[PDB]
């Protein structure tokens, strides 16, 4: 009955938010969970992009309010519906809270037919990306292993865990080229949080570097279903069992988030 | 209930261990360090092997590439050494492997404790009994202690557990309060009715009345679908309002309309709508002060401090750390977590820390230590550096 | 306690094995021979420092009743435990009885530290406390079962554990009911020999038959009007048990020799430890008493499942050290927590004489982990 | 001298925007002048880390009042003056255009920037991206050869001629496996804005994939440095003459914009 | 050297005598036209026409200026006067005193900037927010805008007084659609850009002159300089003719 909502985060761009977020979806819709994907980079649209889809009507048209919630939804492959945002509209760069919640609740009327929902989070710490964040109950960060992607990630959590008190984060290594590796980015973010922060960042596995995901890129679909037989793919395919091993939310939180009615329910 | 593997090269060692796992109430399959894999071939597969006791190594190697083996075997596989501990030659990982050494001769508990932890991360480890149900880290039976602080608590709760009306609550920042909200709708008639939780602080003023009451396209900026807002949803049942000092000054003439008429309206609309809400407000502040200072109202004031519900910190109750400490550990080996043992060291350590955060901050401390560093032998060393004291 | 087992076993297999397995409790144990029993066993300091006699297979010529005299000779009050194999029919009846369980080949641990537990009880009696407090869910249950019962005013069943604190519970049923100015009386039937269970429950008579040799009067003008709380209802023999159906449902006893009924209103809370429907399936238990006790079930709820408790029940024991003046000892979180990860078997009795001995090993001391007996020693 | 101050853009994150900023920064500091470079991400500082640098006060303390503007210029590798921003900081990132404002004319202290100052912005098309481009003279998009790349550079490229009016944009390639591969990206995005829009566009160079990027990250250190004979390196010093020495006659036109005292006279 | 346009056509010519007309003399000259018709080439080579010669020219974009940080850059304001005050800076009359200002767009001014500019206009002073110092500058002033004025006061959001003190010297811009004949001169002016500059080179053929002249061009000059650098750098050293114009420019 409750939704899952995972938004794929981590401040640093390029380390794979939205094809990870992308993968996930199809993923958990090959498992048998019927998905939503909603891009919340609503300034710039990149999951639309990804997976070839070209709607004649986005979440500016719900915003600025000529149609409804309805009317945006794509079937796009792999049996997944996408909301999609607006690329290079004024109404949708920059939004106060009010009208992100205005999104936000609003986005909880269209909750008949769902399992899981995968919220593709801005890059950066804005204000659009820690609403979007706090929004949602599965936060996960794609760290790489560059130490500039290891110290905004956590500048993330520290925004996050300073102002907010939220510390629950899933940390799934991105770009590894071994096993070992992820396991040496996680104790490095680990190291850094416990001399700075107090913080329970979950180690939840690496998705290893291959070029199947970019030439997924280029050919403008996602990995899991060009490439079902690649490294990448079985390695995300095992994370994508794990995730669904992830507990299902119980309570609704103080803060707005989405689908309050289904988790009160 | 599956069956264990006692890899010990020690016909003494490997006897007496095999009678005190049937002792204990499970099977046992004696082997070798490297005829291993015959007997092995006998299970279906891992899951009909619990755990291993590792012993005596004695093939080519050694203990390093037995275990290497048998982590190939089973990645997900606890390891229990008997007689020697592991010294400071393994690498760092193969050292980090080990569940725990016991000490021959075998002691009881150690080993009953020894054996449940294998089994919880065994049932931790498979892609069994689907996804569970989360909940948040301060979500916990935390109203457990001895202490005259949390007594008090408790009397309030049960003072004001037999009413209606609204409830006022005061404290310090992660002390419990969401605990409380939740004891009080539970014990209270409303209690089959939702339980809505909102912290006035987390949200910006300029939507808390929005996410209140509610609101309806075409008379709301930003306004999309005729949203039912936290008020509706509310309807026989609760509205836990936390951090309520942050409310504008007209959400307090709002708040104290719905509270005496029992009837609100949605922003933008002159229509009237008449709720059973039960309000239980939550600060972490002085508003004797606030009301001075010209922030909080009078009225809405004295119409919440009809039973007021003072918390402590933890510093003030520091001989029920240890209970909580039990309490917390509990629930992660219950939950979708293994299970963290404690040394004296530690938990001394732990008991003399002020604690600028309260409860909160304490099963964060506990949730990242045992997702940090889990199975392991974790004492005062392993406590991070702001909680060890000597 | 400090005492330890003898093991008087023939089979080398079956001594060394049970040696090693009552080496895994940590008690002492002290592998013997029927060849060399004698100065071994004449080594002890007393008869007292073994808490029993263990004897496995035997082997050796003359059967096991003349092993049975000699141990009689060594001291009358001594407890045996036969292992690997069930209770002869062949021995004598005097000698039966010391044997306290007919436990098979070496058993699981419940059984085993249960039939401790019982031979601990044999060497106590021929040599309370306010529980229900706390915040857990059990205990929650619990009480709200008394509340359920407490308005009624019948027989009550309790199952649960030994020693897990029942008689707290049927003290706080007798002080909630009608009954609070008529006695309160609790009684063991575990802790009772069998041959004087009768004596005990329904009296004595002076010269009616043989066995009459003390002067007493049974606990039914103790119970009147009040409760009678029997415990361990399962060690109940089933004459006696039909005697106590016969005194539960008409409600009246009848004195031996005479014609004249007598009346009693007694509210009967049986409590008992070992599962009762099991033993409805072996038939050594009857039907009918069994449906009229359990109409009002108390599941009380074992130490380990209200664990948040148990830190409140030290401070309770604690307290009773204060008022008392015996001692005060005080826990360090340590402790607290190495306590409460302990399973307690004897969930309450175990806690409560655990304080006690730290009580006397360390007066006015800080009890940390150190101090703890190993068998509640818990690290990291 | 009127000073021509450079913004690195392009929307899309982890392009290398912060990295190719600190390395075409450093390559003018070593090819002559004295660059001050400045990272426009003013809650997530990331050219301290890539520099090893220890900032011992930010540009918050000077956004708040506490310090002066020439307080917080760091001394770093190549003789740069390095201008850290705040890390984890929310109230950092989202400020109102008078702020925004107030900043770009408190640079007008300084008078020691030899027609060179880098703005690292951050990334999407927000308020403060805006605003620093507005403020620059060469705005230069970094972007990868990504379709989310291309249509984030286009939808920057649409709301600034939409609004702004701009019309004259620099693109550099990134990520690029092929001499090819970064003309073929600018190939599409100049096809996608003739399609739309009338901008145009000019080249500047490519950054191809090199290990020495990602040995020099995790060293704490930026690349020029760390591997100068290297061909990234290589290609930063290539980068930068493009960059340094094009406007050779600057004619100082005049509105919102950096350094605008000098350029009146 | 210096932003140089040429022409041919009788607009122009209307242009170069209106503007001689009102260059002997130093008062408020406001334009009206439409946007991009080249309002700031006018008000430059009015100010080198004009006595100062030696003295700077600084331009404002009020639509390039928010309209709350328009006052902040053109009176300046000090180091503390508000919450993003951070820096004590002059406003633009000190940068170029004794030279020509030029505020473009002046439609979209709010009532206070109106007054604020009425002050300056009449007393010859002015005063730096968040102060009281009173500090007096010279200067000859070019405002301009995109929108009628007729109407814009008829809506009544702009002050008549102020419209009368700016329109003393009415300024009358002529669109290239009525001057079209000389547009492939004025393309000859452009490449001179691309001479100037160095950013490449761009031809016109005779079949892409009159097509181009063929199109509306809405907003005339600003829309051609965009056009035609745009042409140049999408393929340089390539023919121009009427195929490859990109949308609506090959209307034939
Ligand atoms: N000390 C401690 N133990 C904990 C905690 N959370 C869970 N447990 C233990 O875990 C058992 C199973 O919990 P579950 O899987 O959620 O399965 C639970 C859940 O489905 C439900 N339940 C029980 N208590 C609650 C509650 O307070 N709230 C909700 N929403 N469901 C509850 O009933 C089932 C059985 O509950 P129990 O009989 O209590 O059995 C519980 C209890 O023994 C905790 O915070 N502290
Ligand atoms: N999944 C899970 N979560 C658990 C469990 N036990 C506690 N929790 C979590 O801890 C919160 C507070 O538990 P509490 O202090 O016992 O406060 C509890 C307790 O007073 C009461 N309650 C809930 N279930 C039971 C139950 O089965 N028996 C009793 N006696 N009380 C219950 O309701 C209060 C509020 O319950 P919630 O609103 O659910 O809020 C619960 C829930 O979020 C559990 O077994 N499983
Ligand atoms: N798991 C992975 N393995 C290999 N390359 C990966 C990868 N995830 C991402 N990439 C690379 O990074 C590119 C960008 O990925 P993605 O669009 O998910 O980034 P992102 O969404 O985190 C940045 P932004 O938030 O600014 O859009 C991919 O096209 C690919 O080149
Ligand atoms: N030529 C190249 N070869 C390999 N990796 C490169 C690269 N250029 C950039 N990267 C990688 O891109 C990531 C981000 O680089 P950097 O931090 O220097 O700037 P950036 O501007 O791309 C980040 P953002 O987009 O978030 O501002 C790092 O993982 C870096 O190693």
């Amino acid at each position: 009955h409750p939704v899952q909502v995972i938004a794929v985060t981590g401040g640093k761009g390029g380390v794979g938010k939205t094809n990870v977020s992308v993968n996930l979806a199809l993923a958990l819709a090959d498992l048998g969970r019927r998905v939503m994907l909603l891009d919340a980079a609503l300034g710039l649209a990149n999951v639309d992009v990804l997976l070839g889809l070209t709607p004649k009507r986005t979440l500016a048209d719900v915003i600025e309010g000529r149609c409804e919630l309805r009317d945006v939804l794509l079937l796009g492959p792999g049996g997944v519906r996408i909301v999609p945002a607006a690329s290079g509209t004024q109404s949708m760069v920059h939004l106060s809270p009010m009208q992100h919640a205005g999104l936000i609740q609003a986005f909880s009327d269209i909750s008949d037919n769902l399992d899981v929902l995968v919220v593709d989070t801005a890059a950066g710490i804005g204000d659009s990306v820690v609403s979007f964040v706090r929004a949602a109950q599965e936060v996960l960060l794609v760290v790489c292993d560059e130490p500039t992607s290891i110290t905004d990630a956590y500048a993330l959590i520290k925004l996050l865990n300073r102002d907010h008190g939220m510390t629950r984060f899933r940390v799934l290594a991105n770009m590894a080229h071994s096993p070992q590796e992820g396991r040496n980015l996680f104790a490095k973010l680990t190291k850094v949080t416990d001399r700075f922060l107090d913080v329970a960042l979950q180690y939840v596995g690496v998705i290893p570097y291959d070029e199947s995901v970019r030439k997924a890129v280029q050919k403008q679909r996602a990995v899991y279903e060009a490439f079902p037989r690649s490294k990448a793919s079985l390695a995300f395919k095992a994370v994508a069992q794990k995730v669904d091993s992830w507990p299902l939310p119980a309570n609704p939180r103080g803060h707005l988030e989405f689908f309050v009615e289904r988790l009160v329910q | 209930e599956t069956k264990l593997l006692l890899i010990d090269d020690n016909l003494d060692r490997s006897r007496d261990l095999a009678v005190i796992l049937n002792f204990l109430g499970e099977d046992q399959l004696t082997c070798n360090s490297e005829d291993w894999r015959e007997v092995a071939a006998g299970l279906s597969n891992s899951r009909e092997a619990l755990c291993v006791l590792l012993g005596s190594v004695e093939s080519k190697g050694g203990a390093v590439e037995l275990l290497k083996q048998l982590a190939s075997w089973d990645e997900y596989l606890p390891i229990l050494l008997i007689g020697e501990p592991a010294p400071a030659d393994w690498p760092e990982e193969l050292r980090r492997r080990v569940l725990a050494s016991l000490e021959m001769p075998p002691s009881y508990n150690k080993l009953l404790d020894s054996l449940h932890r294998a089994q919880v991360y065994r049932e931790m480890y498979d892609q069994a009994r689907e996804r569970g149900r989360s909940r948040e880290p301060n979500l916990f039976r935390s109203l457990v202690g001895t202490s005259r602080a949390i007594q008090q608590v408790r009397q309030m709760m049960q003072q004001v557990a037999d009413t209606d009306a609204s409830v006022l609550i005061l404290g310090e920042s992660g002390t419990g309060k969401e605990v409380v909200a939740r004891n009080l709708h539970y014990h209270s008639k409303r209690r089959e009715g939702p339980f809505v939780p909102v912290n006035c602080g987390a949200i910006p003023a300029e939507l808390l009345e929005s996410e209140l009451f509610g609101h309806e396209k075409g008379a709301f900026t930003g306004a999309i679908t005729s949203r039912a807002g936290r008020f509706e949803l509310a309807n026989g049942g609760t509205l836990f309002l936390d951090e309520i000092g942050d409310m504008p000054l007209p959400m307090q003439v709002k708040l104290l309309r719905v509270l005496q008429e029992r009837t609100f309206e949605r922003v933008g609309s002159n229509k009237t709508q008449n709720v059973d809400v039960r309000i239980i407000a939550a600060t972490h502040k002085n508003l004797e002060k606030m009301i001075e200072d010209g922030t909080f109202r009078e009225d809405l004031y004295y119409r919440l401090n009809v039973f007021p519900i003072e918390m402590a910190p933890l510093r003030e109750r520091v001989e029920d750390i240890a209970l909580l400490l039990n309490e917390l550990i509990s629930r992660m080996e219950h939950e979708k977590r293994g299970s963290i043992r404690f040394n004296s060291a530690a938990i001394m350590s732990l008991c003399r820390h002020d604690w600028p955060g309260n409860v909160r901050e304490l099963a964060n401390l506990v949730e990242r230590l045992a997702i940090m560093h889990p199975y392991g032998v974790i004492g005062v060393g392993e406590l991070p550096k702001k909680f060890r004291h000597v």
